[PDB]
């Protein structure tokens, strides 16, 4: 659901979404895009 | 040209055009996780055209 979203708010209003009590697995938002640019700084992506 | 090498490897595979960026020592995606890992301590070169 912040991924699936339509209307990504511009720049000048960056919409912040929190997120939870619950248990992240980034192979959805892996497969929810084609990515273009996966720069992490304080964590590396593949032990995420 | 200047260096002498003990054993040379070239693995020759055709992809796509993201996918060339996906390819380097310590990268992921759906292909360099799963299809063609290069090894962190990679000493070499990679070609795409
Ligand atoms: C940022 O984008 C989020 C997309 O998931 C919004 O969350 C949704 O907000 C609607 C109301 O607009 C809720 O009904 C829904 O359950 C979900 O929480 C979020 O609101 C939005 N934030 C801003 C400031 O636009
Ligand atoms: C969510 O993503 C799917 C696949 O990309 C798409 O078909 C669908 O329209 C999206 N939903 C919204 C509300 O944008």
């Amino acid at each position: 659901e912040v991924f699936n979203a339509t209307r990504f708010a511009s720049v000048y209003a960056w919409n912040r979404t929190r997120i939870s009590n619950c248990v992240a697995d980034y192979s959805v938002l892996y497969n929810f895009a084609p990515f273009f640019a996966f720069k992490c700084y304080g964590v590396s992506p593949t032990k995420l | 040209n200047d260096l002498c090498f003990t054993n040379v490897y070239a693995d020759s595979f055709v992809i796509k055009g993201n996918e060339v960026s996906q390819i380097a020592p310590g990268q992921t995606g759906n292909i360099a996780d799963y299809n063609y890992k290069l090894p962190d301590d990679f000493t070499g070169c990679v070609i795409a055209w």
